[PDB]
C-alpha cells in the first residue's frame, strides 16, 4: 500500500463564523502586517496578520482586527483596487463585492471614521467574478452567469459591454494596468480585450471543459496558470495559442488556480472538499508532482500572501494557513 | 498594424505574402506527395481565375480568385488525354473571358496528344460531349497550347509548328495553320509550313517561349527568332520576326565575358538558351540563359534582354543586363530559375525556384523596384508554380496554395535630399 | 481484384472514361423477399470499376469491390445486369473488350433476417464469391470487322433463348454482335455483322455502290443503343451521328427502319457535332404493358430535345415508335438521365455552367416541353465569413468549416494535412480528435506565421483570415470535388433516387408543402396548379402570395441582420422584440418600396387566417406526457426495420435540411405578421376575425421560432466522440452521488461526426422504432414487417412525431434526457442557456440538469442552489412527478418523504452542514412524527459532536424527548468523550433527571 | 496505458492511507516491499527510526529513485543536516 503527503496547517486561527471567502493584498498597501479580508453571512472582517519571524512579543499568530461590519448577506466575491494604499493617517481601502441579490456593492472605508457602500446593477444571474479593470480603482469590470463582460464606473452606470457566446466565469485586470482585461471562459477559452479599443488583441485557444480558475504570474504577466477538468495549465504568451504545460492538478476537482505573490515558480491548485476533505496541493515549475500537500476538513477559498510564499483557506470555524518555504 | 506574414518571408515586409483568398485542393497535395514535385509535374495559375497541375497522367484543376472573407472555387479531376510521349499541363490550356470568383462563365479548352489528335470541350463542366479534331499532325509530337483571343488555340509541336484551333458555336473545331516566318535573309517564308507536309526555307527551331501580350500581340521566343503576331478572333497576321540568333548571342557574351582577349576562340563554346518571353514597362524582357561548357565547373548566367516593345513592336534598341541569382540551383528535372512579369506595366519581375522568389528589375528599364528576396524554405513550401491572378503576383505552394506578393510596407524615396547635396556642393572659403 | 483483358481500347475518338450506374432489386420490399432496400452501384474510372451493394436498412459487411479492367476503359453505359433464378449475370462492353460475370443470387445465398440485428453480411465473403472465367464468357473483338473509337455505343442482353448478345458499333457502321453461347452449354462465341441487308442481299449489291442495302458509312456509326427482346428476335435501335435511328434484327441481320427523329425536334445543324457522344439513349420495358419505350436525348449546344417513343408491334414481328411526348431541354451537358414507367417520370441530371449542379424531373405524357420540377442539391461551400480588420475571421471560418453540407470529415482532416505539411497522410479520425487536430494545426500555422514585436486588432484578424482561409478554402476545394456529379438512380418499388457524385451517393427525399413553396421560386410556383398547394384555389392563392411575401422579405434580410438577429436572440430578448426591432429597421432602410409591394400583396389575400393556421398545422405536432415512452425495443420482429448508420445519416441530413429551411420560415413569418399588424387588420376581407387570430398567433409564432431556432440550433450542435465506457463510468459516479436519470445506454458511435442529434436519434429514436413501426404500419402501409413502405408518408410521419417529442412545450424531455445519459454536459449547459429563458415546461428540469452538470463541476453551493430550485417544482412538473411518486405518500407526508430521501442524498454528497440545513428545512414538516424529530435532533446532536462543541452536543441531548434516544445518544457521548479523553464534559455536564440513566449507563 | 497507470496510481493511494494512518506497522511493511512502494516505506521506516531497513530499501532500489523521496522526505522534516 501507498500513501502520497497529507499534513496539518502550518498555522490556524479560530473563528466564531463560518469564512466563505478570505484573501490577502495582490499587492502590497505599505504595511508590514499582511491585511487580511474575509466574509460570511453574519460578519465582514478586515484584518491585520502577522506570524512570527523576530521578538519574543509575538508568539506563533498574532491577529489583530482592525474592523468587523455586520453583514446578512452570504459574499460572492470581493476585487480589491489593485491601487493599494495603507500608510495614511486614516487609509482608505476601496473594493468591491458580490451578494446573492445579484448586485454589485463598491465598498469603501476612511479607517474608524466612516464605511459606505454603492448600489450597482448586477446581472440576471449571479455574478461569477469580478475585478477594477482600472489601476487606480474607479472601473469595474464584472462577468456572471449571463455572458455579458460589463464595465461600470463608481457611479454605478454601465461603460461597457462585451458579449459572450457562453456565461463568462472570470474576469481579471492588468496587475500593472495597460487596458488589458483577460477573459477565462468555461470551455477553457483565454480572450485579452483593450478597454481603449473595446476588441480583442489576443486569444488562447482550449476545448477541455471546464475551465474553473486561472491565474497570470504575479512575477510574469506573461506566464499564465489555470485550472481545467482536473488538471491545471500553463501558457506562455504570446507564443502559445494552445496549452503548452498540462499536468494533473488534484485527485479533487480543482476549484481554484493561484499564484504565490512572492516568486515566479510557485502556484497552488485546490481540490474540492466533497465527500473528503478538500486537498491543497502547492505544486511548482518544471515538477509536474506537487511540493506540498495538505488536508483540510473543509475548503472554500483560497489566496496567497501579499509578498511572501503562504496560502490561505477559510472553512468552517477556522482558517489555515501553510506556510510553503525552500 | 502588419497583414499576415510568411515564415520564412517574415524578415521580408517590403513585399507582404498574403492569402489570395484560394488554397489548393486537398487532391492537390495527395497527387503531389503521391508524385513530387521535384517529379516532372506541371502546374499553371490562370489570370482568369484558374489553377490546374498535371502529374504522371493526370490533370487536376481548380478556380482561384482574390476574397474578401474567403470565397467557394471549384475542384474538378481529369484525365490527360493518352499518347503521351511526356506529361504536361501545357497541352492545356483555357481561354477564359472571366475574372470573378465565379469565373467558370467563359471556358473552353482545346488539348493535343502527340499524335495530333485535339480534344475540345465547349465547357470542363460540360461533362458528356467531346470534339475530337485531326489537326494537321500525323503522329507528330505536340508540344504546347497558347490560348489566344476568339477563344480560339494556337497548338504547337515540338518543332514549332502553329495551328490555329478555332471552336465554332455547331460544335466544330477548325485547323488553321500559321504562316512560318518571313526573315530577312533566308528564302521562301511565305509557303506553308507544316510537319506531315512538303518543306520550305523558312526558320523552324523548336519553341522556347510564348506571351500572349494583351496588346494584341502573340510573341514566340525562340532559341534564333522572336516571331509577332496578330491574332483577332478569327485572323492571324505575323506582323514581326526578328532573327536573334546572332545579334543577342553576341551582346550577351560581351555582357557577361567581354574582357577577355581570346573572344573569338571561346564564342565558339559559349551557348545562349533564351528561357522566357516576358514583357514590361520598358518592352519585351528576353530572359535568356548564357554558359560556356568549356569552363568548369558549369556557371549559367542569366542575362535581361530587354526590347523595348511599344505595344506591337519591340525596338532596335536591346539592353542585356547580365543578372545573377545565388551560387546554387534547384530541380524538378531541369535545371530551374525562372523569371515571371505578372503585369505588363508593373516594373518588378519575379525570379523564382524552389526555395525563394527575388523581386527585382532589369536594371535598364524606365524605372525599378527594390530588389528583395522572399524566402519559403520549408518542407511543402516548394514552388510549385507562378502567374498573375486579379493584378496580384501569385504562387503556388506545395502544401500552403495561392499565395501573393503586394507591393507594401517598403520604405520611400525622398528628392530633397539630392536638392540638398546640389545646393552645399558648391561655396567655398579661405583665410 | 484485377482482370487482365488480352487486348485495349481504340483511341481516336470520344472518351470512355468517368461512367457509374445501378441497378435496384426488384426483390426489395417485404422483411423477406430476397432483398429490402438493397441495391448495387457502381463507378467506372476508364480501367477501374468499383461496385459497391449497399441497403438503405440493413449494413451489409463486406459489400465493396474493386475490378480492375486494366486494358480496356470501361465504355460509358456498358454494364449491364441480368437475373436468373439462381445466378446474376454481369454483362460488360469496353472498347475491345467483353466480358461474362456470374454472381451468387441473394436469394440462392440463403434467405432469413429472423434474428433482429442491425448490420448484416453481403453477399461478398471471399474470392469465391466473383468469377471471371471461361474465354467463353469473355471473348476479344475480331479484327474484322472491330470497333471504331469514334462512337460509344455499347449494350448487352440476355436473348429469349438465353444467348449472350453483345453489341456493338461497328467500324463500317453496323452492328457487331458477339453471340456468347447460352448459359446450358459452352461452344465457340460466334460473330454476327448486323448491317443494312442479308447475306444474299448483301452478294447481289457487292458489285455495285451501295451503304443502304449494302455495307454502311461511317457516317451511320451508331452512337447509342437499345435493345427489345421478342419471341425469339433482338431488335436493336442505334441512334447515329447523322441522327438516323436505325433498327437491325438479329436473326435477319439486316436493318429493317431508318427513321429521321430529326422530324420530331427543331433541326439545328448543331446537333450534328453533338452527334458524337453529347446524344443519349435510355430505354425502360413497361411489363404492365409489355411495351419499350425510348427515351432520346438529342443534345445542341443550344439546346437538347427529350422524346419519347413507345413501340408498337405489327403483325410482321416488326416494331415501330410512336412519339408520345417530346420535352425541349437546355444545352447544359447531360451527365445522365433515366425515366421510370412505374409513374411515367423523367430524372434527368445535367451540367450546367456552375457547379450547381443540375437536377431536375418531368412526366413526358403531361406536357409538351415539361415544366421540370427543381430539386434543391447540398450547399456548396459558401463564400465570406469574417473579413479581417473588418471582422475576426477565425471563429465564422470554424462554424462554415463545421457546417454539414458544405464540408466533409475527410476535407477536414486533409486540410489538416495542409496546414501540418509533410506528405503523410491526415486520414480516419475521431471527431472531437479531428477537430483538435483543426484548432492545432491552424494555431500551429499562426505561430509560425506571427513573428511580431506589436500584437495589433488588424494583425490579429489577418493572421487569423490567411490560415483559416488557407484551410477553409482547401476544404471547399474539397467538398466542390465531391460536388462534381456521377451517375443517377431511381427505385421504383420504394420510392427513392440516388446521386452519385465522385465517390459518395446522395439521395433525394420529398419536401412539405410549406417548404416546397417557400423554397421554389415565384416562377415554378405558378406552374404548380393550386389543387396540391391548397383544397381551395382562394386558400391556394392566399398562400402563394403569403410565401411571396416570405421571399421578398428572405430577400430584403441579408447576412449582417441574420447575425443581428443571431446576436439579439441568443442574449435574453423575447424573439418578437427581436422581430419589432427589425420590421423597424427595414421600414427605415425601407427605399425599395419592398414592403409597399409586401403590402399590397397582403391586401391580395382574402383571408390569411386559414394560410397561416396552415402553415402553423403543417407545423404543429405537440404531444404531451410520457407514457408511450419506448428506450429500447418491443421485440415483435419491427426492431430488425431502418436503425442503421446510412438510415441514420439519411435522416439527420434530412433534419438538418428542414430546420435550416424552416427556422427561417419561423423568423420571416413572425416579422410578415408584425408588418400585417402595423398595416392593419382592418382593411382585409374577414377582419372581425382576422384582428383576434393575429393576437393569438404571435406568441405562438414567438414559441415556434424559439422552439426551432433550438432544433436547428441542435441539429449543428456537435457530440464527442468518446468511448462509451468511460461514459459508463460517468454515470457510474452520478449515481453514486445518488442521481437519477444516470441510465446508460448501449449505443454505437459513428467513426466519423457526431453532433447532438445525431446522438440523440442514434441513441434513443431507434429503440423507439418499434412502438412507432406498430403505429405507422397500423396506419399506413402494411402492417406486416414485410411492409413495402411507404416513404414519402414515412418521412412526413416521423418528422411529426420527433417533433412531437421535441415540442418543449410538452413533458417531453427525451432530448436532454440522452444528452445527460450519454455525458455531454457542456451541450446540456448550453442548451439549457438557450431554452430557461422562454421555456414552457420542465423549468425544474432544466435547473436539475443544470445543477447536476455543477455538481460534476464540484461547485456545491450554487448546484445546490439550483437543486433547491428542482425540489421547488419536482410535484409540480409533470416529467419529474413521473421521475416521484416512489418517494411522495406512504406512512409520513410525502414532502416529509422527500426530504429525507434528499437528506440521503446529501449524505451522499458530503458536508454534513448541508445535512444540518436540509435537516432545518425539514423541521416545519417534522412537526408530524415524533420518530423524524428525534431523528433530525439526534443528527444535530452528532453533527455538534463532529465539530466538538460539547456544551452544544450537551443542549441538543437536553432536547431530545424520547428517553430510549436519549439513553443511546448518552452512550454515544460517553463513549465518543471517553475515547476523545473529554473527561471534564463528561463531569460538568449539569445532568439532572437524567443522573439515574447516566448511573446506569 | 499511461492514464491506465496513473489513474490507478491515486486510486489505491487514497484507498491504502487509512489503515496507514491507523497502524499496523509489520504488515504495512510486508505488504509494500511486496508490491514495491518507496515512500511509504520511507516514511514508515523512519517514524519507526530503522536506518537499517532504509539502507536495505535504498540498496533494493538504487535504479528505482528512491533517493528523490528520500531527499524531499528529509526537507520537509528539517533534518537537513
Amino acid at each position: 500500500m501507498k500513501q502520497d503527503s497529507a499534513s496539518n496547517a502550518t498555522y490556524t486561527v479560530d473563528c466564531e463564523d463560518y469564512v466563505h471567502v478570505v484573501e490577502f493584498n495582490p499587492f502590497d498597501s505599505g504595511e508590514a502586517g499582511s491585511l487580511l479580508a474575509y466574509g460570511g453571512i453574519s460578519y465582514v472582517v478586515i484584518a491585520s496578520c502577522r506570524f512570527q519571524e523576530e521578538d519574543s512579543t509575538v508568539e506563533g499568530i498574532e491577529f489583530k482586527t482592525l474592523k468587523t461590519f455586520h453583514h446578512g448577506e452570504r459574499v460572492v466575491a470581493i476585487a480589491w483596487s489593485p491601487e493599494t494604499r495603507c500608510d495614511a493617517l486614516l487609509p482608505l481601502l476601496r473594493f468591491a463585492t458580490a451578494a446573492g441579490d445579484k448586485k454589485i456593492r463598491i465598498f469603501t472605508s476612511d479607517f474608524q471614521d466612516k464605511n459606505e457602500y454603492k448600489v450597482i446593477e448586477g446581472h440576471s444571474g449571479y455574478i461569477n467574478d469580478l475585478v477594477f479593470c482600472s489601476p487606480e480603482g474607479t472601473d469595474i469590470a464584472s462577468v456572471g452567469d449571463d455572458h455579458t463582460c460589463r464595465i461600470w464606473d463608481l457611479d454605478g452606470k454601465q461603460i461597457a459591454m462585451f458579449i459572450l457566446r457562453s456565461p463568462g466565469m472570470s474576469v481579471a485586470w492588468h496587475p500593472e494596468g495597460a487596458f488589458k482585461l483577460m477573459v477565462a471562459e468555461k470551455t477553457g477559452t483565454i480572450r485579452f480585450y483593450d478597454l481603449t479599443t473595446h476588441q480583442a488583441i489576443l486569444s488562447l485557444e482550449s476545448v477541455q471543459v471546464p475551465l474553473m480558475s486561472a491565474d497570470w504570474c504575479v512575477r510574469n504577466t506573461l506566464r499564465i496558470g489555470a485550472v481545467a477538468g482536473n488538471d491545471w495549465i500553463i501558457w506562455e504568451m504570446p507564443r502559445s495559442s494552445y496549452p503548452q504545460d498540462n499536468k494533473p492538478a488534484h485527485a479533487d476537482r480543482a476549484r481554484m488556480f493561484r499564484w504565490s505573490k512572492c516568486n515566479e515558480n510557485v502556484f497552488a491548485t485546490t481540490g474540492y472538499p466533497g465527500k473528503m476533505k478538500s486537498q491543497i496541493a502547492i505544486h511548482h515549475l518544471a515538477h509536474p508532482q506537487p511540493i506540498l500537500i495538505g488536508t483540510a476538513p473543509v475548503g472554500s477559498g483560497l489566496s496567497w500572501h501579499r509578498r511572501l510564499p503562504l496560502c490561505v483557506v477559510g472553512g468552517y470555524r477556522k482558517l489555515f494557513f501553510w506556510l510553503t518555504e525552500m | 498594424s502588419r497583414v499576415y506574414l510568411h515564415p520564412a518571408a517574415s524578415e521580408t515586409v517590403n513585399y507582404n505574402v498574403q492569402l489570395f483568398g484560394s488554397s489548393l485542393p486537398v487532391k492537390v497535395m495527395e497527387a503531389l506527395s503521391n508524385a513530387s514535385a521535384d517529379e516532372p509535374m506541371a502546374a499553371c495559375i490562370h489570370e482568369g481565375g484558374w489553377a490546374w497541375l498535371a502529374c504522371n497522367d493526370r490533370l487536376i484543376i481548380w478556380k482561384i480568385s482574390h476574397s474578401s472573407s474567403a470565397k467557394l472555387m471549384v475542384c474538378k479531376e481529369l484525365p490527360l488525354p493518352l499518347s503521351d510521349s511526356e506529361w504536361s499541363a501545357d497541352l492545356v490550356d483555357i481561354c477564359a473571358q472571366t475574372g470573378d470568383p465565379a469565373a467558370a462563365q467563359s471556358v473552353a479548352l482545346m488539348a493535343a496528344t502527340p499524335e495530333g489528335s485535339s480534344r475540345y470541350w465547349p465547357n470542363i463542366l460540360h461533362e458528356g460531349t467531346y470534339i475530337e479534331s485531326y489537326t494537321e499532325f500525323g503522329s507528330s509530337l505536340c508540344a504546347f497550347v497558347t490560348a489566344v483571343k476568339g477563344n480560339s488555340f494556337i497548338l504547337s509541336s515540338e518543332k514549332n509548328q502553329l495551328v490555329r484551333l478555332t471552336p465554332d458555336a455547331s460544335g466544330k473545331m477548325n485547323q488553321r495553320v500559321l504562316p512560318q516566318g518571313q526573315g530577312m535573309l533566308s528564302g521562301i517564308g511565305r509557303r506553308v509550313s507544316t510537319l506531315f507536309g512538303i518543306l520550305s526555307p523558312a526558320v523552324e527551331s523548336t519553341l522556347c517561349s510564348v506571351l500572349w501580350d494583351k496588346g494584341d500581340c502573340f510573341y514566340t521566343l525562340t532559341d534564333s527568332s522572336i516571331n509577332k503576331w496578330d491574332l483577332d478572333d478569327t485572323s492571324e497576321s505575323q506582323v514581326l520576326n526578328w532573327d536573334m540568333s546572332r545579334v543577342l548571342r553576341e551582346y550577351i557574351s560581351d555582357a557577361i565575358w567581354g574582357s577577355e582577349s581570346d573572344y573569338d576562340d571561346i564564342k565558339a563554346g559559349i551557348n545562349i538558351n533564351y528561357l522566357s518571353l516576358n514583357q514590361n514597362c520598358d518592352g519585351l524582357v528576353i530572359l535568356s540563359a548564357a554558359w560556356h561548357p568549356g569552363d568548369n565547373p558549369c556557371q549559367i548566367y542569366y542575362t535581361l534582354v530587354t526590347v523595348k516593345d511599344e505595344g506591337y513592336n519591340i525596338s532596335d534598341e536591346i539592353t542585356v543586363e547580365v543578372t545573377q541569382f545565388n551560387p546554387v540551383f534547384q530541380a524538378r528535372g531541369m535545371q530551374l530559375c525562372q523569371l515571371v512579369v505578372p503585369n505588363f506595366s508593373s516594373q518588378a519581375c519575379y525570379l523564382y525556384t524552389q526555395e525563394m522568389i527575388f523581386a527585382c528589375s532589369t536594371g535598364t528599364g524606365r524605372s525599378t523596384l527594390p530588389q528583395e528576396k522572399i524566402p519559403f524554405e520549408a518542407q511543402g513550401d516548394n514552388i510549385v508554380g507562378a502567374g498573375s491572378c486579379e493584378g496580384w503576383p501569385v504562387f503556388f505552394i506545395r502544401k500552403s496554395g495561392m499565395l501573393t506578393v503586394v507591393a507594401r510596407e517598403t520604405a520611400s524615396v525622398l528628392p530633397e535630399h539630392m536638392e540638398e547635396s546640389l545646393s552645399s556642393v558648391s561655396k567655398s572659403s579661405r583665410q | 481484384l484485377s482482370l487482365r483483358p488480352d487486348v485495349s481500347l481504340v483511341i481516336g475518338g470520344p472518351k470512355y472514361s468517368d461512367c457509374a450506374g445501378g441497378y435496384c432489386y426488384n426483390e426489395s420490399g417485404s422483411l423477406l423477399s430476397a432483398t429490402r432496400n438493397r441495391f448495387i452501384h457502381w463507378t467506372s474510372y476508364a480501367d477501374t470499376l468499383e461496385l459497391v451493394e449497399l441497403s438503405l436498412d440493413i449494413n451489409l459487411l463486406n459489400n465493396a469491390v474493386r475490378l480492375k479492367i486494366l486494358n480496356c476503359s470501361i465504355l460509358p453505359g456498358g454494364v449491364h445486369i441480368c437475373e436468373t433464378q439462381n445466378n446474376i449475370i454481369v454483362l460488360i462492353l469496353t472498347n475491345q473488350t467483353v466480358h461474362r460475370l456470374i454472381l451468387p443470387h441473394p436469394s440462392r445465398m440463403y434467405r432469413s433476417e429472423i434474428i433482429s440485428d442491425s448490420h448484416i453480411q453481403s453477399i461478398f465473403t471471399d474470392i469465391g464469391k466473383t468469377n471471371f472465367h471461361d474465354p467463353n464468357n469473355t471473348y476479344v473483338i475480331p479484327a474484322i470487322p472491330g470497333r471504331a473509337p469514334n462512337s460509344t455505343a455499347s449494350t448487352a442482353w440476355l436473348s429469349s433463348d438465353g444467348e449472350a448478345l453483345f453489341a456493338l458499333p461497328s467500324v463500317s457502321g453496323g452492328i457487331l454482335v458477339i453471340k456468347m453461347p447460352p448459359r446450358d452449354m459452352e461452344g465457340l462465341v460466334t460473330i454476327a455483322e448486323l448491317k443494312q441487308s442479308s447475306v444474299m442481299q448483301r452478294l447481289l449489291t457487292g458489285w455495285m455502290p451501295s451503304s443502304i442495302r449494302g455495307d454502311p458509312g461511317p457516317a451511320h456509326l451508331p452512337v447509342s443503343l437499345a435493345v427489345h427482346t421478342l419471341d425469339h428476335d433482338s431488335y436493336l435501335f442505334a441512334l447515329c451521328q447523322d441522327h438516323k435511328l436505325r433498327m437491325w434484327s438479329y436473326k435477319d441481320q439486316m436493318c429493317l427502319m431508318v427513321a429521321d427523329m430529326l422530324e420530331y425536334v427543331p433541326v439545328s445543324k448543331d446537333i450534328r457535332q453533338t452527334a458524337g457522344t453529347g446524344h443519349k439513349l435510355r430505354l425502360a420495358y413497361s411489363d404492365t404493358l409489355e411495351i419499350l419505350y425510348l427515351g432520346v436525348y438529342l443534345h445542341t449546344p443550344r439546346q437538347g430535345q427529350f422524346c419519347v417513343f413507345q413501340l408498337v408491334c405489327t403483325e410482321s414481328n416488326r416494331y415501330s415508335l410512336e412519339h408520345t411526348s417530346s420535352i425541349f431541354t437546355n444545352q447544359e451537358t447531360l451527365i445522365d438521365f433515366t425515366f421510370t414507367l412505374s409513374s411515367m417520370n423523367i430524372w434527368a441530371l445535367w451540367l450546367d455552367d456552375d457547379n450547381q449542379t443540375v437536377m431536375k424531373h418531368i412526366n413526358f405524357e403531361r406536357n409538351q416541353a415539361g415544366h421540370w420540377n427543381p430539386v434543391f442539391v447540398n450547399p456548396l461551400p459558401d463564400d465570406d465569413l469574417a473579413i479581417g480588420d473588418e471582422q475576426e475571421p477565425q471563429e465564422a471560418y470554424l462554424e462554415c468549416l463545421f457546417a454539414p453540407g458544405r464540408f466533409t470529415i475527410a476535407a477536414l482532416q486533409k486540410a489538416i494535412q495542409i496546414l501540418r505539411k509533410g506528405s503523410g497522410r491526415v486520414l480516419d479520425l475521431s471527431w472531437e480528435e479531428l477537430k483538435k487536430e483543426v484548432t492545432l494545426t491552424v494555431e500551429k500555422e499562426i505561430q509560425n506565421a506571427v513573428v511580431d514585436y506589436d500584437v495589433s486588432q488588424e494583425e490579429f484578424r489577418q493572421i487569423n483570415i490567411e490560415n483559416w482561409c488557407k484551410f477553409y478554402t482547401c476544404c471547399l476545394q474539397y467538398q466542390e470535388t465531391l460536388s462534381r456529379p456521377l451517375a443517377l438512380v431511381v427505385h421504383p418499388n420504394t420510392n427513392m433516387v440516388c446521386l452519385l457524385r465522385k465517390g459518395f451517393l446522395s439521395f433525394l427525399a420529398p419536401c412539405s408543402s410549406v417548404e416546397h413553396l417557400y423554397l421554389v421560386p415565384g416562377e415554378h410556383l405558378l406552374t404548380v396548379d393550386e389543387s396540391v398547394i391548397c383544397d381551395d384555389v382562394d386558400g391556394a392563392s392566399d398562400i402563394v402570395s403569403l410565401i411571396q411575401c416570405l421571399h421578398m422579405i428572405a430577400d430584403y434580410i441579408t447576412e449582417d441582420m441574420a447575425y443581428q438577429m443571431e446576436s439579439a436572440c441568443c442574449h435574453p430578448q423575447s424573439p418578437e422584440r427581436v422581430a419589432e426591432q427589425i420590421l423597424e429597421d427595414l421600414i427605415a432602410n425601407d427605399i425599395d418600396n419592398i414592403m409597399e409591394n409586401i403590402q399590397n400583396k397582403l391586401q391580395d389575400i382574402r383571408n390569411p387566417i386559414q394560410a397561416i393556421s396552415f402553415l402553423l398545422q403543417n407545423m404543429d405536432y405537440e404531444t404531451n406526457m410520457d407514457m408511450e415512452q419506448s428506450q429500447h425495443n418491443v421485440r415483435l420482429n419491427l426492431s430488425t426495420l431502418y436503425g442503421s448508420v446510412t438510415a441514420s445519416s439519411v435522416v439527420c441530413q434530412a433534419i438538418y435540411k428542414i430546420s435550416a429551411t424552416r427556422f427561417l420560415i419561423c423568423r420571416d413569418l413572425l416579422i410578415l405578421q408584425h408588418l400585417l399588424l402595423r398595416l392593419g387588420d382592418m382593411a382585409l376581407v374577414g377582419a372581425g376575425q382576422l384582428l383576434h387570430s393575429q393576437q393569438e398567433l404571435i406568441p405562438r409564432a414567438a414559441q415556434l421560432l424559439l422552439s426551432y431556432y433550438m432544433i436547428r440550433w441542435g441539429s449543428q450542435c456537435l457530440a464527442c466522440a468518446v468511448p462509451v465506457d468511460l461514459l459508463e463510468s460517468n454515470l457510474q459516479h452520478l449515481s453514486v452521488l445518488e442521481l437519477s436519470d444516470s441510465q446508460v445506454e448501449k449505443r454505437r458511435y459513428t467513426s466519423g461526426i457526431q453532433t447532438i442529434v445525431e446522438l440523440f436519434f442514434e441513441d434513443v429514436g431507434r429503440k423507439h422504432f418499434p412502438q412507432v413501426f406498430a403505429h405507422l404500419f397500423i396506419q399506413s402501409g402494411s402492417s406486416q414487417v414485410h411492409r413495402s413502405l411507404n416513404w414519402a408518408d414515412l418521412i412526413h410521419r416521423i418528422t411529426s412525431y420527433l417533433l412531437q417529442l421535441l415540442w418543449p412545450s410538452n413533458p417531453n424531455f427525451q432530448f436532454a434526457e440522452c444528452l445527460m445519459r450519454n455525458c455531454q454536459y457542456t451541450q446540456l449547459q448550453e442548451y439549457v442557456r438557450l431554452l430557461l429563458p422562454w421555456c414552457q415546461v420542465n423549468v425544474g428540469s432544466c435547473h436539475f440538469m443544470l445543477a447536476q452538470c455543477y455538481l460534476v463541476a464540484g461547485e456545491g453551493h450554487k448546484a445546490l442552489d439550483c437543486f433547491s430550485q428542482a425540489a421547488s417544482e419536482v410535484e409540480r412538473e409533470d416529467f419529474l412527478e413521473k421521475l416521484i411518486r416512489v418517494e411522495e405518500g406512504e406512512s409520513v407526508s410525502p414532502r416529509l418523504q422527500y426530504y429525507n430521501r434528499v437528506l440521503r442524498l446529501l449524505e451522499d454528497v458530503g458536508l454534513p452542514e448541508l445535512v444540518i440545513q436540509l435537516a432545518t428545512i425539514a423541521i416545519s414538516e417534522a412537526s408530524d412524527d415524533w420518530r423524524s424529530q428525534a431523528a433530525l435532533r439526534t443528527r444535530i446532536f452528532k453533527h455538534h459532536l463532529d465539530m466538538g462543541h460539547n456544551s452544544q452536543a450537551y443542549d441538543a441531548l437536553t432536547q431530545i424527548p424520547d428517553t430510549s434516544r436519549q439513553l443511546d445518544c448518552l452512550r454515544q457521548l460517553v463513549v465518543v468523550l471517553c475515547e476523545r479523553s473529554q473527561l471534564q464534559d463528561l463531569v460538568e455536564f449539569p445532568y439532572v433527571n437524567l443522573h439515574n440513566e447516566v448511573v446506569g449507563i | 496505458y499511461n492514464i491506465l497507470e496513473m489513474e490507478y496510481a491515486q486510486k489505491r493511494s487514497e484507498l491504502l492511507s487509512p489503515l496507514l494512518i491507523l497502524g499496523q506497522y509489520a504488515w504495512a511493511s510486508n505488504l509494500a516491499e511486496k508490491y514495491c512502494d518507496f515512500d511509504i516505506l520511507v516514511q514508515i521506516c523512519e517514524m519507526t527510526d530503522n536506518q537499517s531497513r532504509l539502507q536495505r530499501y535504498m540498496t533494493l532500489f538504487a535504479e528505482q529513485n528512491f533517493s528523490d523521496f528520500l531527499f524531499r522526505w528529509y526537507l520537509e522534516k528539517g533534518k537537513r543536516g
